[PDB]
């Protein structure tokens, strides 16, 4: 029942439903955690 | 379809094998004087072909000698006529002749390998062109010098900017162990020059034929590879003086295991020798020029250069 | 039936018939459903405007023909040597001719292997000694074609001209081929055929273009269509180098001919031309279209 | 049918034979429907061109056979020992071979478990002691193999020279390679076979490379695969950088074979020349082509 | 067959299994590729 | 050779044929005995009107002649005979030129040729480029026979 239906395709990962706006904002987010404290006051 | 027409069909060829087409498939009622021709044509639409039928009362029969369809080939066109007594042809049958039998591709076909070839040049251009690979110095190390002083062609010969040796092969092999090179040469100083036949691919091991030129060095040798700048004597040397224009043919025959020189049009071997000690075959056919001499002038030059495979 | 011949010749040279007048004769007869093999592909394009969208233009695409064939015989080892005979007639880097012939002739596709066959059934297949092959092959070039039209015009005269009749009578535009001798100095016609690609439909209606002045022994080839360099010298001299940016840039447009002119200048031996009409269709079969 | 017979060839030596004569004799016999087992998947790449796509090239592809056993057996007892037998002949890191013989020869493939295998049916094995096994194997080598050829030269002499006789009776190229003794100069055949894949197939016609000069007990493998580096000393020695750059570019074309020449020198204690010529097919089974 | 599943849904393109984990590294490694060479070692 | 355990004259053809009307055959030969030895230029796909040059080893006829084929196996002679002497690892050159229409054949390394004839009446062009070698004997043992052939399109 579970293999070879949703159940498998939630192994195949993000071939169904999955936003490309939130993932880019995400990534975008992780940058900004990376980056910010380092960049100058200035 | 108001208009009788004909009926695209086909026929069957073997070689060896009697051309038939049998009575019963060519029914009908025809009677007496009518006559029936098969007609063979190609994509041009040059007859290849024609045979008569034996119309009888109800049926004509074709049946022909191999010897007479063997020529035919596949996809050549056929046509098929009735002709009733007084009365113009009509076309029963037309379409392709298909070949039904084993099938020999490598004799229609020839290999690259299986060619004689011939090669040419003539350093003409002033420039040395791709077709000749550098070897022993390196990229460069050749040049066209003009003669212009005197009415000569101009001759490929070492870069003398840079070197005083030199060695070139031609980029392409032969296809066969006997080789036939015909040289037309000038003698503008004293040097050395070498028609290299029966290479490697790096020029390591080869036959050769040296002319050498200078105050009172005018001979010709017979040289084996000990690399593209690097050569052995092999026997005793010939004496000959090079006169601007001279035309040298070194044939290698491999038959005979012998490799002769011949000055002009001399029907007897300048030089010659036999039975060296020197590798044959696939990977040996190679063919190339080089060139050495004490001073940075030209020496021993070819003008005009050519190849051919066999003797 | 009899109206519809359908061949193969495969990339070793062997002749099969799969449909048509002595169809299965060699082993291979052809199974019906075959996709992609009439119409060439052609996908339009549009852009946003006002009232939806806007025609933009077209693109003709690759055929990807999907086809079986089931070969057969009374024994399995006939049979497979059958298979391993229409296997061997076929390849994926070099491609084998398809030829369609009927009352409007011969037209000839080439094909090759686009991906792995499809053998047999789902049992060993010396069970049956007849078994189905389906095959993916494609067509890089869509277009089915006849052999083209040659003409030769030869002259003596230095200076000399000449008229060369062509008419497309297919479907879509052909590319003309020109075999020009040297030396001497060409001038060839590059009509527009009235055809706005460039929106000059009407002002490239006489165009001519000059090519460069030809070296002895420099004998040409002039190949408009875009598949191919344009110029190419036999000998390998760089002619296209010496051309400054020109080129052919019209096709022979479908409905469209004419009497075009062919000029020599400066050819003290009197060279000769070749012009090479292809016969391009968009169909297997179709009626002459005036 | 006894034209087709297929075994295998466990990872720890055991005998199976899946189908044709004898096949159940060890209790497990091969279900229909087995993909991926005859052609080699083969992909073509498509680059974009004037009429569509222009074809750009093709690359192999590693075989995925999915196929069905039935182990088969009178008492669930022996049958459970028949199905460990089986899953015991199968591994992930080893491979196994399947070998098919037919009246071309017989010709193996390398196959090891993709995924774990997916037995039985939903009820208990023991119920009805006839279970089948669905295996998802693949082939990292793609060509089914026959086995290679061994040809030995040896020479007692300083200097010599061999023609070895080469040619590929398949459909696919090969790459040989040698095993030289030490020490010694060996000057090996790289020929192109007219393959034209770096720009040089008429220049390399008789190509020779020069291996570098072989120290006392510096054995080489000089294989020209691509997937094994060219020269390995068998002592560790790294012998490929006083190589120069040179290399074995050219495999064995299909239809092609010569005597090839293999060249010792500076040998004093002679030599020894193995070359080892593999024999891969597309196929399990198929008439010889030329 | 193949015209109107699968092998049309390759036509159409990264409708089905397509992540944007490595689509979005891909374009970080080409940006890195233009941008590393000319930025300052200070 | 000829098959002497049940045969005494044997004729070869090659299997390909030339492409062009002149043509080149250079063959090393052996004598080991007396007999004819037939190198055969612009044959038919049957070998029935061609262009030859004959070897023959004997007590008194150690010769060569220029033959003109009737049949694989029978043949006249065109012109006198050149006296010559063959020995083991002769190798002998037989140009067919068409421009002159001409057959030649030279031995060992000279150019001069060793025999010559011209005008000689055999069909030629397109399906008369076939060469091969014919072999006749008296007694059953080997006469003269090439150990190594070649064939050059064109001279």
């Amino acid at each position: 029942s579970s293999g070879g239906g949703p159940a498998v395709v939630n192994n195949y990962g993000d071939i169904h439903t999955a936003n490309y706006d939130e993932f880019y904002k995400g990534q975008q987010r992780r940058e900004a955690q990376q980056q910010a404290p380092i960049l100058p006051v200035r | 379809m108001l208009s009788t027409g004909p009926i695209m069909e086909t026929l069957t060829l073997t070689v060896g094998s009697a051309f038939e087409i049998p009575g019963w498939k060519l029914r009908g009622e025809y009677p007496a004087g009518t006559t029936s021709h098969l007609v063979f044509t190609d994509a041009a639409g040059g007859t290849l072909g024609e045979f008569e039928g034996t119309v009888s009362a109800k049926e004509i029969h074709y049946l022909q000698a191999p010897d007479d369809v063997k020529n035919i080939p596949h996809g050549a066109n056929f046509q098929l006529f009735v002709t009733y007594p007084s009365m113009q042809p009509q076309c029963l049958y037309f379409g392709t002749a298909i070949r039904k039998e084993p099938r020999y591709p490598l004799s229609t076909v020839v290999s690259p390998e299986d060619s004689a070839v011939q090669y040419k040049a003539n350093f003409v251009g002033q420039y040395i062109g791709p077709m000749w690979k550098p070897m022993g110095n390196g990229w460069g190390s050749l040049g066209i010098h003009t003669h212009a002083l005197i009415s000569e062609a101009p001759s490929m010969g070492p870069n003398y900017s840079l070197f005083s040796s030199a060695a070139a092969r031609w980029l392409w092999s032969m296809n066969m162990d006997s080789v036939t090179i015909v040289v037309r040469v000038l003698n503008v100083g004293a040097g050395k020059f070498n028609v290299i036949v029966c290479a490697d691919y790096q020029m390591q091991t080869y036959l050769g034929i040296q002319f050498e030129t200078g105050i009172s060095n005018n001979k010709v040798h017979v040289i084996t590879g000990d690399g593209p700048l690097n050569w052995g004597y092999q026997g005793d040397a010939v004496n000959n003086t090079t006169a601007n224009g001279d035309v040298y043919t070194i044939k290698y025959n491999d038959l005979l295991d012998t490799i002769s020189c011949y000055k002009g049009t001399s029907l007897t071997p300048l030089i010659e020798a036999s039975g060296l000690d020197v590798p044959h075959g696939e990977g040996f056919r190679y063919t190339g020029l080089a060139w050495n001499t004490a001073l940075l002038s030209p020496g021993v030059e070819p003008t005009a250069w050519e190849a051919k495979d066999g003797v | 039936t009899d109206f519809l011949k359908i061949e193969l010749i495969g990339r070793d040279g062997s002749h099969w018939v799969l449909s048509g007048p002595g169809m299965g004769q060699q082993g291979v007869t052809l199974n019906p459903n075959l996709q992609q093999f009439y119409d060439a592909p052609v996908k339009t394009l549009y852009v946003p405007g006002p009232f939806g969208e806007e025609y933009a233009g077209k693109r003709v695409q690759r055929r990807e023909i999907v086809f079986s064939v089931q070969a057969y015989d009374e024994d399995p080892d006939t049979w497979s040597t059958v298979d391993s005979l229409w296997r061997w007639a076929w390849d994926y880097d070099e491609e084998s001719e398809l030829r369609v012939s009927t009352s409007d002739g011969t037209r000839f596709l080439k094909v090759r292997l686009m991906e792995e066959p499809k053998p047999y059934y789902e049992k060993d297949p010396h069970i049956t000694a007849d078994n189905p092959i389906v095959m993916t092959v494609t067509a890089t070039f869509p277009y089915w074609q006849d052999e083209p039209e040659e003409l030769i015009w030869t002259t003596l005269s230095t200076e000399d001209m000449t008229r060369f009749p062509v008419r497309n009578d297919g479907d879509v535009p052909v590319w003309l081929k020109w075999t020009l001798t040297a030396p001497g100095l060409w001038i060839l016609p590059d009509f527009s055929w009235g055809n706005d690609m460039y929106s000059r439909g009407r002002e490239d209606l006489g165009r001519t273009v000059a090519m460069p002045e030809l070296v002895a022994g420099e004998h040409v080839s002039v190949d408009s269509d875009p598949r191919v360099q344009t110029l190419i010298a036999v000998n390998g001299m760089p002619t296209q180098n010496r051309w400054k940016g020109n080129d052919l840039l019209y096709p022979l447009m479908p409905g469209k001919g004419a009497e075009i002119p062919v000029q020599l200048k400066n050819a003290p031996e009197g060279g000769a031309c070749k012009l090479t009409r292809p016969r391009w269709y968009s169909r297997p079969w179709s009626r002459p279209g005036v």
